[PDB]
């Protein structure tokens, strides 16, 4: 389980290859479910699967 | 004088990474092949529901912008000045002069905000009490005409600052620039495998 800035969810927080632009905070699936997230402390990008 | 927008003026409508997907967004965009005003002077231009602004310079001729309902100390006015060293963003009841050549203002009062940090391209939005800047600087073959082809502006600055804007101006040092107005349009945006917007359909165009 996780909570990122109030984004509750569950998954395996794989280290992402996705090339987030510096303004982007979250990634979304084709459904509106959250597909990736920036860590609010390290500001790395994680996949959520 | 006027010119076509030539499919420029797309920007990322969300702070959301999207990739390998086509996304529809109803948002304030410069329409494809819209009728942009052209300049070389710096009038008290209308701002409407938002502006695409672009300029081509080789010697840093433009030095920023100012915005408000009056551009007078009766109301708060937003200023962005790019001085010789810094980008300075201020919100005050400024007393501006007749031309903001660089002597932009005599004084400032009742201040509420500050922020500090080729073809140049910008989009300005002022919606629901935010003000947002998107931009790109684009290398191009010539110094004085707006190009063909497509690229999407990245978000630059983003301010929770609550001003009311109907007028704006261009600041100048002691060059060709273009102004286009955003419309509420549905755009189908192509986000590629790197999640950059590479192309768009203006669903209203034809
Ligand atoms: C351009 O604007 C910046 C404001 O962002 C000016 O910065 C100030 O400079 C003085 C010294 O001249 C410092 O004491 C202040 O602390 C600076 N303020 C900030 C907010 O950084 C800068 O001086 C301007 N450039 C020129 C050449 O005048
Ligand atoms: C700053 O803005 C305020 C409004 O938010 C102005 O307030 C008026 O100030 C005068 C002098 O103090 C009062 O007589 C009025 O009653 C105030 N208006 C209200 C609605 O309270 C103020 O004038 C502005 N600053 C300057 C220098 O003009
Ligand atoms: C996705 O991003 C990479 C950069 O990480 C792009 O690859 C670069 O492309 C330019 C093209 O001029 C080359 O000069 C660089 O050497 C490339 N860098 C790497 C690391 O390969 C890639 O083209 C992008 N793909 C798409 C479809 O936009
Ligand atoms: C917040 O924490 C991370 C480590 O989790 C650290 O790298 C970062 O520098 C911290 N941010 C600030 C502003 O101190
Ligand atoms: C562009 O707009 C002006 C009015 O602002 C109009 O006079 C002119 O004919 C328009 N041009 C085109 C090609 O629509």
């Amino acid at each position: 389980n996780f909570n990122f800035n109030g984004l509750t969810g569950t998954g395996v927080l794989t280290e992402s290859n996705k090339k987030f632009l510096p303004f982007q905070q979250f990634g979304r699936d084709i459904a509106d479910t959250t597909d990736a997230v920036r860590d609010p402390q390290t500001l790395e990008i994680l996949d959520i699967t | 004088a006027y010119t076509n927008s030539f499919t420029r003026g797309v920007y990322y409508p969300d702070k959301v990474f999207r990739s390998s997907v086509l996304h529809s967004t109803q948002d304030l965009f410069l329409p494809f092949f819209s009728n942009v005003t052209w300049f070389h002077d710096n009038p008290v231009l209308p701002f409407n529901d938002g502006v695409y602004f672009a300029s081509i310079e080789k010697s840093n001729i433009i030095r920023g912008w100012i915005f408000g309902t009056t551009l007078d100390s009766k109301t708060q006015s937003l200023l962005i000045v790019n001085n010789a060293t810094n980008v300075v963003i201020k919100v005050c009841e400024f007393q501006f002069c007749n031309d903001p050549f660089l002597r932009v203002y005599s004084s400032a009062n009742n201040c509420t905000f500050e922020y500090v940090s080729n073809l140049r391209e910008f989009v300005f939005k002022n919606i629901d009490g935010y003000f947002k800047i998107y931009s790109k600087h684009t290398p191009i073959n010539l110094v004085r005409d707006l190009p063909q082809g497509f690229s999407a502006l990245e978000p630059l600055v983003d301010l929770p600052i609550g001003i009311n804007i109907t007028r704006f101006q261009t600041l100048l040092a002691l060059a060709a620039y273009y102004v286009g107005y955003l419309q509420p349009r549905t755009f189908l945006l192509k986000y590629n495998e790197n999640g950059t917007i590479t192309d768009a359909v203006d669903c209203a165009l034809d």
